[PDB]
């Protein structure tokens, strides 16, 4: 009886930039698949129930694009046949910048999410940032995207 | 030439398709062979805006005056709080439909 | 069936009394399986080694007391009399602010492994509890699974 | 039948210096061990297969160390006997303070990373703070180390 | 139901150990609370029934810190500055951290 | 105290050892009593550095020009790729020996 | 590139020989009968590699006057790591590791 | 003929990379007699003694961010006998803090020599740990050379 | 015709703290003599000739006046030492603040077959021992 | 024989005149084999691969140094910069900081080199072991 | 003690030898020859006056992390000359803050 | 059991022993079997202190003004120059630098 998880890896692919969700490796290096599967950025159940999800993202930059204002928000989001809207789970919000100063512009901060969610088969997980131009994507190991059923 | 689905105001249930229930309610049991699909209003503080085959509502959000935000729109059973500014507060960030902080006047 | 809770910060979810947050068990995103709430807490059935978690998003308008935040998890036993600190974080945003009167956003996270006799209970902190921005349920929030 | 759990504390000798993993708690007051083992700062596993691990680590100072690089990484690695380095699993880069933080004042930061990875029997994981100057060890609540199969 | 001086055990109301002092076996119908003093490092400063001691804290010297208590299996330690440092935060009865004084 | 342990070219299999792969590849099958260790090469974007038992390459690193990075080397069988400064960019943050940022001229 | 020898193996003039295990190095290079003939590294110094070697790498001191001592004392196969003295805090980092500790006050 | 060699700071001395800093062979007071280069490296064919020297100008105005409290300038080793590379001849300074005024400018220039025995294939490289300090002009203020002795 | 050239390497024999020079290593590692030979600290000359000399200290410490660095004769022909090249440096500060600083000297020297020639720094406090690559002492006919 | 020499730091090697700095040629240490001397300048005789050398002694009560290697040739109308380091030297209270270089150039017969120190003030003279200037034929 | 040559030559060996024009290197040496021939200086390198060097000197690059750019260019005749980057001033020209 | 050797004024010159010059002298040449060794004054700016068998004597120290510092002693044949503090001057750090009131 193989209890379903995975962990899916930040990939050159990850940044779509279309307002779409993030993408992710799915097969190589650290990523796996057991009794889940992925779609075009999504976690995909095949087995109902209640699974732990998570994700890190890397963020960092040169500045940000909006000074002492920049937002970022970084999420999981349920996307499901039963609600043609996608529904909002695990929520983070971070202001990055808060500490800079224009001779301090350079900047790293990691933001990381888990909770227990109840998923049908068939129904999705993605996960989005807000502003994607933050992420610092690099070899799959600092922004990564994964669950477990419990 | 497209392939068969549920209809729009339909919702996946094996590889039938139920009919949702209305807004501001959920599905408590789903359609069977005879029966129908089950619907129950959502309880108070919650919501669910569009038909749905959802098992359980949505939580409406606060307005949280710390913030100098206030509700433009109570919850109700069909549709999410709306927040504004306070009395006597601007809005010093809008979040594209609505606004997240405000500020007073002095 | 393996115990497993969410809980979502709630309209309720600061007493402001010097006892803990408080939760919503059943609507929305909340539930409980195989485990039980009483005024904040977690509250263990069956015995075991749990994963526990919480999430708090912090966040003002500017800065006004203390600079200093405590986001923690502690238990609650009939085995001690004060309650024991099992996972604890802090952090300091205020107090490093390019601009004392920005808009500014954090969240704390924190989880692990812990130990649970039935009866035992887990419940959140966080000091000054007025920094804990609420919402929707999608950013506070608190749970466990046995593992 | 028995799940394999872990959780590993804070303690007098976490911080070494040697350019090695911090070292952990594995006995005393909330640390355990079910069904890994530990050594040399790694949790050493037994039986394989995909855990979940995780590691808190609290930084924070008064004002900044002298000489402090821009970034710092918090990271859970993979020692095994395949390859003689280690391999990086999970990891946060952070620039945690710098120049213009006050010499003066006290500041406090917290890291959480997690995941699941595949894991051999024989294999281990440890944790690396790139700056161990920044780690404030205070009685094993608030820089942590463990994981469980899932 | 517990009294006061007891805690609960299965369906059993356990006599609680002394501070300094673990629950190191459960009382069983037939047997009694087995209590062992506490591992050096660790305390219990009140009636217990626990398993495993309290870690004490450690006073950090890089925030300008030394024990002014020291760790005993009753006491957790507290923390006061360090010579040469004053108080720059303060918790309770201890501070939390202290700075040098500048010299010339 | 260390328990016997293979050589520096070999690697465990159960209570065997097996010989390793050379750099820029990873095992695809591990000895038998009878038969060598089939090693295959890495695939794009990945790497292996040493000799190795490993199942899976380890993955490139990529070089971000929003940070004003290029990469001087460029990934590679044996070789992780290696960042530089962009065209016009010089280097203003180090990590340990190397950069991690560069700035553009004004 | 150019034709080069086995992992295993070093060049001695423009052939190829064995290298020697860690903890040793060369002391007679091989001729076509004649294998490798190596020699344990003295005490003080080490080799952590497959080698070919005719001299040891020397191991470094920890300077207990910088507030260090030897976390990991100097062995054939491996160089010495220094930390820090008891009753020393680490004041000083060189990269991921500590290069000099401060007594208590 | 004997031996001997000077390599001069270029345009292209500085990689950023983690590896050894490169330079000018050809050009200007560059040259080589019975030694050869490649990526850095000064590529002995005769076996012997060889006096190695490098001179590394380091300045600034301020001091970078993020520098490291401990700077090395060094010359290291490259041979098939061992897989990594040996530590031949090494300085560290400290050549700027926090402390210094942003607002003005500080040189240091950084000088080692030293005899070295090399085998035919063996290679010598400068390595400096943070090549933001290090402050090229014309190849007269840099440089790595060799002769046998 | 071999040339006679050294290298001596720093050991954690070599400050001695007696008033006397430092000493080195002469055989392990990357220290060697070839018809040059040592003795307590001294490189010997057995062929006269003149001499390229050098040395390097590497210098440092948390905190903390001048110091010296010299190379220096013994020679039967005068009952003292004869300085011959010779550096001052000034030392250092944030107490929690470590400074380094390499001192290289170096030059060509006339030395009959019996001469000896030193290395000394004072203070031998400030100097930084690690793994005989940082401190060293050699020679080499010109 | 390889030519070779050493040449100290002397009471008037500093001219403050603009000119190059001075040095003694024939007392204490200082010496010449196969090459020569003219103000300042070791002067080439046999053309090939030299490795020239200079320290110089700096230091001051309270308060850019540039030290440097130059060649003079009929080959050219201006001195030509070899080896050239920047130091910054330096309120009240007294330092001291020596300057070396070496490196190897190609001299032909009749080609000079000289050591220039700005500002020449800070050039510490004092029994000729502490600034000297010399080189040999490799 | 007199130069080996008069102003307009210089010595090669025992012969006294034309110069070649800036922006040239002395190609081919006389001897055999009572004539110089001179070849273009390569790209990064410039000589000034008349002269007979072998090689040419190497130009100076002008360092953007110092806040400069040059304001005349390298070519074979002229070394590059370093100014201020835009929006930066003179602070010693050898360095230019903003 | 000691071991032969020059004596106390000689110095040695190959297998043998050769006397030493006065101060303020040095070897010009070395003595032979019929010869004494040949000793000259040493050169001004030059002293030595002891009998000696040097072919060149020591290079006497300058007294540097830009440190406050005068000669107390001038240099000669015999002994080295030594400096001190100039007049309206004291030192701070043999005085090695003197400051003006
Ligand atoms: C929401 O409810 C409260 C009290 O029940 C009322 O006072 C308020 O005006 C309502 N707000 C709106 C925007 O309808
Ligand atoms: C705490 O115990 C230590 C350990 O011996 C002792 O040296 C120290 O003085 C004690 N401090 C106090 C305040 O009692
Ligand atoms: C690396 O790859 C690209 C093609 O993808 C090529 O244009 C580039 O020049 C290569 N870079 C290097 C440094 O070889
Ligand atoms: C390293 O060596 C010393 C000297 O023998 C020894 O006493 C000490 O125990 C060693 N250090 C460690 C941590 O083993
Ligand atoms: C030393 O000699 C100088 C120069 O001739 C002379 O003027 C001075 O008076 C003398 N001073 C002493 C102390 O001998
Ligand atoms: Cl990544
Ligand atoms: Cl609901
Ligand atoms: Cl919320
Ligand atoms: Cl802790
Ligand atoms: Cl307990
Ligand atoms: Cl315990
Ligand atoms: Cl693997
Ligand atoms: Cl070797
Ligand atoms: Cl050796
Ligand atoms: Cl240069
Ligand atoms: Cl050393
Ligand atoms: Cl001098
Ligand atoms: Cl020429
Ligand atoms: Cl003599």
């Amino acid at each position: 009886e193989v209890n379903p998880a995975a962990h899916l890896t930040g990939a050159n692919s990850s940044l779509t930039g279309s307002g779409g969700p993030l993408l992710w490796e799915t097969q190589l290096g650290l990523a796996f698949l057991r009794g889940l599967s992925y779609h075009d950025g999504a976690l995909v159940v095949t087995k109902a129930g209640y699974y732990y999800i998570y994700s890190k993202v890397q963020l960092g930059g040169v500045g940000c694009p909006l000074g002492l204002a920049s937002t970022i928000t970084h999420g999981l989001y349920k996307r499901t046949p039963r609600y043609p809207e996608e529904l909002e789970l695990l929520v983070s919000q971070q202001s990055p910048c808060g500490r800079a100063t224009s001779s301090s512009r350079v900047w790293w901060d990691s933001s990381f999410l888990g909770g227990v969610v109840h998923l049908e088969a068939g129904e999705e997980v993605v996960v989005r940032v807000l502003d994607e131009r933050l992420v610092r994507l690099r070899d799959g190991t600092r922004s990564y995207f994964g669950a477990f059923m419990v | 030439r497209s392939l068969p689905s549920c209809k729009e105001d339909e919702y996946p249930v094996g590889s039938e398709c139920c009919p949702k229930c209305s807004p501001g309610y959920r599905v408590k049991e789903a359609c069977g062979e005879l029966t129908g699909t089950v619907c129950e209003p959502c309880p108070p503080g919650t919501y669910i805006a569009h038909l749905n085959g959802l098992s359980k509502c949505l939580q409406c959000q606060m307005c949280d005056p710390a913030m100098g935000l206030r509700a433009s729109r109570n919850c109700s059973r069909t549709e999410n709080a709306v927040c504004g500014c306070s009395p006597g507060h601007f809005c010093i960030v809008q979040d594209g439909d609505h606004c997240a902080a405000c500020r007073a006047y002095a």
